[PDB]
């Protein structure tokens, strides 16, 4: 029960929610911190390897950076310590981890949930502030309401799983 | 401009609680493991990840998205390699594989 | 994370469930485990033979798991044995025993 | 700061103590000056002491 | 304000509405096991000392402790505690070339943040030194906390 | 089934011994070492089978 | 140092301001609630001295 | 046979090891290129926290006593087996001396840290040759005193002897070729404060008593005539500076000194009374 | 506690209100009600202030530093 | 040598290592540690 069938697992976040009548009815504001805690890992392809180059030029203190780079040789350099030798050229096949930015549909939770309406698709909003904010509309199949009530969100570490995830 | 309708204002007596946002708000991206299972640990100050039950794999065969089901219970978690022989299906396999 | 491998990869398809014979025990282990002391007397390292030796899979990474080489999170494991001078029953199958002992004769084994 | 009162709850009532702001039109300010932290053309210079006699 | 929601006015907080203070108590003590391994508050040397948390040391006095009114943040290493160790017991890395002793401190919580309030240092029962620490932290009503 | 249960089997004669990767010991401070339940009872069977030994 | 109340609410010369049009309702902005009269419930205001109904 | 991983960084190679290890992700990682130098980091706190090889060492050992829902006749043979199996290793003189060792200690009131001293000393002895026999009683009383000497703490050796009966003579002969097996394995101010505790006496008379204790080891003359008379005589004389009366018989008759002892210390003590002045 | 300084929403000075409130309570024996009316507070968001506050630095000071 | 107070006289008592923990001219085992002589500074907000 608590290793095959259930288990903790990573890339993950779990606060309080709030309601946000600004916001559409499959979004989620996510805070800044958590969007600079969790990652995304992303493959480099020529159609932005100038974004990803600019995420890499950013940092990881920055919000639009990145954290992590990985090799084509299955080799992980941090982006920390990185800075200290200087320049970090991209090349086609690398998988660059960036931070949780907009248009990034993540799972969202809530225990005990009962219902198959209970884990829904969103899609990622950066807010400020500490609680996860999302419309009204959707605190029905939740069964739940703005008094202290935690929630849970999981990330896709996947393209395949994410069009999956996206489509169903 | 003024309201249409006239809006019940007054003082009211109210206490805050103990719970606060700053110890409850809390994310986990590739952290420590525990020594037995090797899974992410438990609690928020250890870093902990938040816990896949099994409603959860329930809802997710709900949806019948098999390959979230399977990332999320490998990569996202513990994946592991060994070998098996082929006559016994048994981990006796000794890989000296240098 | 861990070292690539030359075997053929597949997936886990039929899984059968046997009880393991003494002889296939004494098969797959590579220790006999004689000593109950846990570390060796000088307080360090392992017995070398006893509960908790090299012959069997280590922890603390920086051991490297006699006979497996490698490091701790690649190590599956390695088994140890004790051969016991007088054979005793398995809790499971006190019950499954006995069952047998009122199906056939005690003498004859027919 | 010897007072049964937190620091920063001093520093709190001090902060909402109001005062003169006549002349303030001619005091730049302090992103303004190019100086280093501070100068008489940004901010004003407050002390307080107090003992118990 | 819809689903038990409620919206606070700023400039009522901005002059200190439902403004609390936190007191986190931290408490150490040094043991000896056997009389030969003794534990001591010290500060410890990034030269000699193996183990050592990543967290900074400036912080520290010569007796391994912060003064009161310090402003400390979180990986914050509060009190400075050091084992001895033994060369032929664990050798491990690089511990046969730090030869000393072992960090083992104990610093503050990651996500915390605050100016240390009071710190006090006394022998209890069986005469072992132990000191204990307390931190004050304002903690300002936000969104999401709850009323 | 011959190739997978026999009734001869089923009476234990010989212990497999799992890994500490099953029963991981810790070593807390090089003086506070813990080590598993499993393990005791492995010493346990160890000491009454060469006590068994001895005494027959 | 200068600053605005936008900054923080320390920064605050002005405090209650008194705001109000139309003292006799006939711009029909407001339907006054009334359990059996609104004339007999709701009083009247100061500045309807400086007008008329 | 080596089995001593090192890690190092490939891409440097420019120096031993000098790398960080980032708990919070899980890794370790060179401190220069940034490279990572191994992924998914184990904890020690963690597996700790489910949880004594100085003194059992590494032996093992686990009790058989009654279940929830069994017999007392299972219980009875289970004992009985290991009664029979008890001979097969000589601990049960370390188990039998730690018990009788605690309730000494416990009836003393000692700390634990002297427990753990006298235990400790007792493990350093246990069974040699040059000890040869004494009863079990004088290694106990003379372990005990060597725990007392190591914490720092003052036992007179007519208290050990008020609570065992080891004949002094074999108790002082075991303490002296035991204390040659410590160093083969390689202060009287303490006593104040506990006879300034025997009598009820304030603490300027004890600190008192400290610097007259301190001053009259400087001066000489009869030396001591071992350390006990000089601090019945120091508080006696510090005593007799007050207004606090004792006299000299219940002194005497309280912390078991003669009283023409401490007349006598009294008499070179009130001929040195020039120098002792503190204030 | 200690006199909370302005107030919690109009804004107005009432640190400067206590000490003469009191002496007008202590020396006049007039009512709360008349005493606020005399110090020139006209809405009850500062009424809630003065009425409402619990001086505990009082009890607070009777401690040896 | 660190400077150290009293728990009940407050008297300052600056005793260095290897003195153990315990009050001159009384038996209070409880000593401060004393605020650091450096400033620290404050926000209003
Ligand atoms: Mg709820
Ligand atoms: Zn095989
Ligand atoms: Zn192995
Ligand atoms: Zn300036
Ligand atoms: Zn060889
Ligand atoms: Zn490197
Ligand atoms: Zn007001
Ligand atoms: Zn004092």
């Amino acid at each position: 029960r608590g290793n095959l069938m259930g288990k903790r697992v990573d890339f993950s976040a779990r606060t309080v929610i709030s309601g946000d009548p600004n916001l559409e009815l499959d979004q989620v504001g996510v805070p800044k911190s958590i969007a600079k805690t969790l990652t995304y890992p992303e493959v480099v392809t020529p159609y932005n390897i100038d974004r990803l180059t600019q995420l890499v030029r950013n940092g990881p203190n920055e919000h639009p950076g990145a954290k992590y780079v990985i090799r084509d040789s299955g080799d992980r350099i941090d982006l920390r310590y990185s800075k200290r030798a200087g320049d970090i050229q991209l090349q086609y096949g690398w998988k660059v981890e960036r931070h949780i930015m907009d248009n990034d549909p993540v799972l969202f939770n809530r225990q005990p949930s009962l219902h198959k309406m209970s884990m829904m698709a969103h899609r990622v909003k950066v807010i400020p502030y500490s609680t996860f904010r999302l419309n009204l509309s959707v605190t029905s199949p939740y069964n739940a309401d703005f008094d202290g009530d935690e929630m849970n969100l999981h990330v896709p570490q996947s393209e395949e799983t994410r069009a999956e995830l996206s489509q169903l | 401009k003024k309201l249409m309708a006239q809006i019940f204002f007054g003082p009211t007596y109210y206490q805050r609680l103990r719970h606060m946002v700053d110890d409850k708000i809390h994310a986990r991206a590739r952290g420590p493991m525990q020594v037995l299972t090797r899974q992410p640990v438990e609690g928020r100050s250890r870093d902990g990840g938040l816990r896949f039950g099994e409603m959860e794999r329930d809802c997710m065969i709900a949806h019948g998205a098999a390959s979230f089901l399977k990332e999320r219970l490998m990569e996202a978690s513990d994946a592991f390699r060994v070998h098996i022989c082929g006559i016994c299906g048994l981990m006796t396999v000794i890989a000296k594989l240098n | 994370g861990q070292q690539y491998s030359s075997a053929p990869l597949r997936t886990v398809k039929e899984v059968q469930f046997g009880l393991f014979s003494p002889e296939e025990v004494r098969a797959i282990s590579v220790a006999k485990i004689r000593f109950p002391e846990t570390m060796d007397e000088t307080q360090t390292r392992a017995k070398i033979g006893g509960l908790n030796d090299p012959r069997l899979g280590s922890i603390d990474r920086n051991l490297k798991c006699q006979t497996c080489q490698e490091g701790m999170n690649e190590c599956p494991g390695h088994f140890g044995h004790i051969d016991l001078a007088k054979p005793v029953f398995h809790v499971g199958f006190i019950a499954k025993i006995k069952k047998v002992c009122e199906c056939v004769c005690m003498h004859c084994g027919k | 700061n010897t007072t049964v009162l937190a620091d920063e709850f001093i520093a709190h009532r001090l902060g909402l103590i109001p005062l003169q702001s006549m002349d303030i039109e001619q005091l730049e300010y302090s992103r303004d000056c190019f100086c280093e932290d501070h100068c008489d053309k940004c901010s004003v210079v407050l002390t307080l002491q107090a003992f118990g006699e | 304000n819809q689903e038990d929601s409620m919206i606070m006015n700023q400039s009522s907080i901005d002059r200190g509405l439902f403004r609390s203070l936190f007191f986190r108590s931290y408490m150490d003590q040094e043991k000896k096991y056997g009389m030969s391994i003794t534990e001591t508050f010290e500060k410890p040397q990034r030269t000699n000392t193996l183990r050592m948390k990543h967290g900074t040391y400036d912080k520290l006095d010569d007796d391994g402790l912060i003064a009161p009114g310090v402003r400390v943040s979180g990986e914050d290493v509060i009190i400075g505690k050091t084992t001895p160790i033994s060369p032929d017991e664990e050798e491990l890395g690089q511990r046969t070339a730090y030869h000393s002793k072992r960090d083992a401190s104990t610093p503050l919580r990651s996500t915390e943040n605050g100016i240390v309030d009071q710190v006090l240092v006394t022998t209890n029962q069986d005469g072992l030194k132990f000191v204990k620490v307390r931190v004050r932290t304002t903690k300002i009503p936000q969104i999401g906390d709850k009323f | 089934n011959e190739v997978f249960s026999r009734p001869e089997w089923m009476i234990l004669t010989c212990l497999p011994v799992p890994p500490p990767p099953v029963r991981p010991s810790i070593s807390f401070n090089e003086s506070q070492r813990g080590e598993d339940d499993l393990t005791f009872k492995l010493a346990d069977i160890l000491k009454a089978n060469i006590s068994l030994e001895t005494l027959e | 140092k200068k600053g605005i109340a936008k900054e923080h609410a320390k920064w605050g010369p002005a405090a209650a301001i008194e705001f109000e049009y139309d003292p006799w309702n006939k711009l029909k902005h407001t339907d006054y609630w009334y359990e059996q009269d609104s004339a007999k419930e709701w009083p009247q205001s100061k500045n309807c001295e400086y007008e008329d109904p | 046979p080596n089995l001593n991983i090192v890690l190092t960084c490939p891409e440097c190679k420019v120096y031993p090891p000098k790398i960080v290890e980032r708990f919070s992700e899980g890794d370790v990682v060179c401190a220069l290129c940034g490279l990572v130098l191994s992924d998914k980091l184990v904890d020690t706190r963690s597996e700790w926290r489910t949880f004594n090889p100085l003194l059992d060492g590494n032996n093992l050992s686990t009790r058989i006593g009654k279940g929830e829902t069994t017999d007392m006749r299972f219980t009875k043979e289970l004992n009985k087996a290991q009664g029979k199996n008890v001979m097969d290793k000589k601990d049960n003189e370390v188990q039998a001396a730690f018990a009788k060792i605690t309730m000494l200690c416990d009836a003393a009131e000692l700390p634990k840290i002297v427990k753990d001293c006298a235990k400790e000393a007792y493990k350093l002895c246990h069974d040699e040759k040059t000890l040869k026999g004494k009863s079990m009683e004088s290694i106990m009383a003379a372990s005990i005193l060597i725990g007392c000497r190591r914490a720092e703490v003052a036992r007179t050796f007519k208290e050990i002897q008020s609570l065992i009966h080891v004949k002094t003579k074999e108790f002082g002969k075991t303490l002296n070729i035991m204390k040659n097996i410590l160093r083969g394995k390689s202060q009287n101010l303490t006593y104040i404060p506990r006879f300034c505790s025997h009598l009820g006496l304030p603490m300027q008379v004890t600190t008192s008593a400290e610097y007259t204790a301190k001053k009259c080891k400087e001066i000489k003359e009869i030396a001591g005539k071992s350390p006990i008379t000089i601090a019945v005589v120091s508080i006696y004389l510090n005593i007799l500076l007050f207004q606090i009366p004792i006299t000299a018989a219940k002194v005497g008759q309280t912390l078991q000194v003669t009283e023409g002892t401490i007349k006598s210390g009294y008499k070179i003590l009130y001929e040195h009374r020039d120098k002792l002045v503190d204030p | 506690m200690i006199v909370p300084v302005r107030c919690f929403s109009c804004g107005k000075v009432v640190g400067d209100k206590w000490e003469s409130y009191l002496n007008l309570l202590q020396e006049d024996e007039l009512d709360e009600g008349t005493a606020l009316s005399r110090l020139g507070l006209k809405r009850y968001c500062c009424r809630r202030m003065i009425l409402t506050h619990v001086d505990l630095i009082e009890k607070f000071l009777r401690y040896n530093p | 040598t660190l400077k150290y107070i009293c728990a009940e006289c407050s008297s300052k008592l600056s005793l260095s290592r290897t003195d153990a923990v315990r009050c001159k001219d009384c038996g209070h085992r409880i000593l401060l540690k004393a605020r650091t002589k450096r400033l620290v500074q404050f926000e209003a907000r």
